[PDB]
């Protein structure tokens, strides 16, 4: 029956800021709110229980407040450990449930992909399925746009992305777009492009190459 | 303090049962409860179910109380999860935790749980595929400073493969990207690397590529065209 809707989904943040994120709860839970931190292969810690007092041995840099249906966690001067997935969950009532989450990844200056485009080997063409990659390396922020055009011509579906977690020192992410054609269907067409949308470029850049050369 | 381990089969097959089984220390098992929480890849947390140690009397999440099971071994100080008839939509870090609860004001009620300890938790991945080597692609590249280049890392099963490049001696400047799974069943990944220009005509560059459950190991040497 209840559920909890966090705000936002994503943080961008530097160590030092104070940093707060919203659980509203669809109905009344009085005080029974729990907030946990989850950091990518490790358990889940609980950081805040009963809306607001701290767990033993959790920073007092840590805070929780609210009551009724909105509920706040607050982070007053985060440090880099402070980085995680932050959930918070309603448990008033069964079933306990748990509210989306909140991604707090490292803001830097903004940085433009390095784009690459890789036609497939000559090896994968005689295979007869073939796979065009593309590459955006090294940017910042995480939000970007990759589209296919084969001889003009946007290519949806038969393309799948993948992108790296941010980068642990300098704070960047990459992504890779991959198509997959028959080789028949490969052959049957002449320019393979690219075409790529980022906040730090202030056009969008196009890799593409004649099949072939 | 209070410790906790979970342990299952990595792989279930589909409409088959997963088993999940969580060891406990630094406790009186018998005087808590305890609970199964999962995590979907790229989804949200969902209680699965708690149940008492002393009692072992369970309580359920109705999305899966129609599938799931959970039991407890009080000499042991373990208890257990078995969800049937499982699907893609199972795959999942399974945890396990304790759960505390207090009255809750009104008569004769508690709360529900909250968890405060859990343990590392272990992913489970439901598919029907059977076990594949990678098929290795070069990626070759050269007017800016710096290059990329790379190995495709194509259909295999099950996770994971390790890549490395000149076996280990180059390691700046390498993404090894997160697999994803194909219609096929079958995962597909590229591992790049950028580098000097100037190099590309001198040095060699090769990608070693293992996948430990097919005894698959691939040497690929990528170059320019």
């Amino acid at each position: 029956d209840i559920q909890v809707t966090q705000s936002p989904s994503s943080l961008s943040a530097s160590v030092g800021d104070t940093v707060t994120i919203t659980c509203r709860a669809s109905q009344s839970i009085s005080t029974w709110l729990a907030w946990y931190q989850l950091k990518p292969g490790k358990a889940p810690k609980v950081l805040i229980y009963k809306a607001s007092s701290l767990e033993s041995g959790v920073p007092s840099r840590f805070s929780g407040s609210g009551s009724g249906t909105d509920f706040t966690l607050t982070i007053t001067t985060l440090q880099s450990e402070d980085f995680a997935t932050y959930y918070c969950q309603q448990y008033s009532s069964k079933p306990p449930t748990f509210g989306q989450g909140t991604k707090v990844e490292f803001k830097r200056a903004v940085a433009a992909p390095s784009v690459f485009i890789f036609p497939p080997s000559e090896d994968q063409v005689k295979s007869g399925t073939v796979s065009v990659v593309c590459l955006l390396n090294n940017f910042y922020p995480r939000e970007a746009s990759v589209k296919w055009k084969v001889d003009g011509v946007l290519k949806t579906g038969n393309s799948q992305e993948s992108v790296t977690e941010q980068d642990s020192k300098d704070n960047t992410y990459s992504l890779s777009s991959t198509l997959t054609l028959s080789n028949t269907d490969y052959q049957s067409h002449n320019v393979y492009a690219c075409e790529v949308t980022h906040q730090g470029l202030s056009s969008p850049v196009t890799k593409s190459f004649n099949r072939g050369e | 303090q209070v410790q906790l381990q979970e342990s299952g089969p990595g792989l279930v097959k589909p409409s088959e049962t997963l088993s999940v089984t969580c060891a406990v220390s630094g406790v009186s098992f018998s005087s808590f409860w305890w609970g199964w929480i999962r995590q979907p890849p790229g989804k949200g947390l969902e209680w699965v179910g708690t149940i008492y140690g002393s009692s072992g009397r369970a309580e359920y999440n109705p999305s899966l109380k129609s599938r799931t099971t959970v039991s407890r071994d009080t000499s042991k100080s373990q208890f257990s999860l078995e969800l049937t008839s499982v699907t893609a939509a199972d795959t999942a870090i399974y945890y396990c935790s304790r759960g505390l609860f207090q009255p809750n004001g009104f008569s004769f009620t508690l709360t529900s749980y909250w968890f405060d300890v859990w343990g590392p938790g272990v992913l489970v991945t439901v598919s029907s595929a059977s076990t594949k080597g990678p098929s290795v692609f070069p990626l070759a590249p050269t007017s800016e400073s710096t290059a990329a280049l790379g190995c495709l890392v194509k259909d295999y099963f099950p996770e994971p493969v390790t890549v490395s490049w000149n076996s280990g001696s180059l390691t700046s400047g390498v993404h090894t990207f997160p697999a994803v799974l194909q219609s096929s069943g079958l995962y597909s990944l590229s591992s790049v690397v950028t580098v000097p220009s100037s190099s590309l005509g001198t040095q060699t560059y090769v990608c070693n590529v293992n996948h430990k459950p097919s005894n698959t190991k691939v040497d690929k040497r990528v170059e320019i065209k």
